[PDB]
């Protein structure tokens, strides 16, 4: 197929630089011209440049200027951007993208900070020996104390979609917590197994938790 | 440079209806803008470009518009899954900047919250935490309140709220609320509740355990 595959979320202290790569399958660079777009976390759009591949040449925005940098190379067919002297403003998501009619890429997020890797811990919620002989039932999940984004959570490896919510991190002292929930019917449960996995890809940690009714 | 400038800011309109984004240049763009609708998590979408060319794949409900420094997206007989932001983008000469989008919610019949609360994980006990959590599945309108009273007094230190998007179908929300305590603090009192407030019903829906 043809589409745009940016690099990999980042950690960075700050002071620091980081270099992202967005390359193209199944197209050729050298025949478009490329642009990147930036996004704080809960703010809107803003363009950093754009850059002709073939002769080399780029137009920033004056804001970014001497913070970005982008460079392409035909040869590997991948654009880069370069980010110098990071700071908490610029911890965002990067986009990658082509002037004309094709999807931009996935996106690389870049969370610059002196907080450590830190995995989470997921403690598993069961309800308290209430009336659950009622149509459904809702189970949960409380991921807590990871850093940085993101983790994933799924309910028994992806197949339990309908009645499933992820509600969105929120830090504390440098921490994340998140949660999910899911609304199985009272006959499944528990007569099979919910369980929920979540992976944080940061620490290379997944964790898989049973809910399973509290004891006496 | 161009200054594009976005309105409305928010807006809430309901299925079947007619909206209309405007975004207006401060300089002639000659007709070299495009309408882009980002959803939560995932890369702006194109959806016309030109000013008036609808993109491939792109539904007949989302009509394009205008000339010189106004133009305005249409959208006829709004749909459950056109909530989102919708950013005009203009690209006549550099740099290429965004409007400041719009936020469109969807206008659905109202709902009540459907509430659950769960004492602390056997596990977490023993870290010296203990999180009571509560999830107020499905409401609509999202304005929604929830008091923690611990033995029948309210408690309003270390509570952490967070609330999803509207759902795709239902158009709907959800929010779980955490009071986090430490074991100690938790080991020394029985009742915990988690009380909400919405705009269905006048008597507030409670779920308590005693533990």
């Amino acid at each position: 197929e043809v589409q745009l595959q940016q690099s990999g979320a980042e950690l960075v202290k700050p002071g620091a630089s980081v270099r992202l790569s967005c390359s193209a399958s199944g197209f050729n660079i050298k025949d478009t011209y490329m642009f990147w777009v930036k996004q704080r976390p809960e703010q809107g759009l803003d363009w950093i440049g754009r850059i002709n591949p073939a002769n080399g040449i780029s137009k920033y925005d004056p804001r970014f200027q001497g913070k970005a940098t982008l460079t392409a190379d035909t040869s590997s067919n991948t654009a880069y951007l370069q980010l110098d002297n990071l700071t908490s403003e610029d911890t965002a998501v990067y986009y990658c993208a082509i002037e004309k009619d094709l999807p931009w890429g996935q996106g690389t997020l870049v969370t610059v900070s002196v907080a450590k890797t830190t995995p989470p811990s997921v403690y598993p919620l069961a309800p308290g020996s209430a009336a659950q002989t009622n149509s459904m039932v809702t189970l949960g999940c409380l991921v807590k104390g990871y850093f940085p984004e993101p983790v994933t959570v799924t309910w028994n490896s992806g197949s339990l979609s309908s009645g499933v919510h992820t509600f969105p991190a929120v830090l504390q002292s440098d921490l994340y917590t998140l949660s999910s929930s899911v609304t199985v019917p009272s006959s499944t449960w528990p007569s099979e197994t919910v369980t929920c996995n979540v992976a944080h890809p940061a620490s290379s940690t997944k964790v898989d938790k049973k809910i399973v009714p509290r004891d006496c | 440079q161009i200054v594009m400038t976005q309105t409305p800011a928010s807006l809430s309109a309901s299925v079947g209806e007619t909206v209309t984004i405007t975004c207006r240049a401060s300089g002639n763009i000659y007709n070299y803008l495009a309408w882009y609708q980002q959803k939560q998590g995932k890369s702006p979408q194109l959806l016309v470009y030109n000013a008036k060319t609808l993109v491939d794949g792109v539904p007949l409900r989302f009509s394009g518009s205008g000339s010189g420094t106004q133009y305005s997206l249409k959208i006829n007989s709004l749909q459950p899954e056109d909530f989102g932001n919708y950013y005009c983008h203009h690209f006549w000469n550099t740099p290429y900047t965004f409007g400041g989008g719009t936020k469109l919610e969807i206008k659905r019949a109202d709902a009540a919250p459907t509430v659950s609360i769960f004492p602390p994980s056997s596990e977490q006990l023993t870290s010296g935490g203990a999180s009571v959590v509560c999830f107020l599945n499905n409401f609509y309108p999202k304005d929604i309140n929830v008091k923690w009273k611990i033995d029948g007094s309210e408690r309003q230190n270390g509570v952490l709220n967070s609330w999803t998007d509207q759902d795709s179908k239902d158009s709907t929300y959800s929010m779980s609320s955490t009071l986090t305590l430490t074991k100690d603090e938790y080991e020394r009192h029985n009742s915990y509740t988690c009380e909400a407030t919405h705009k269905t019903s006048t008597s507030p829906i409670v779920k308590s355990f005693n533990r």
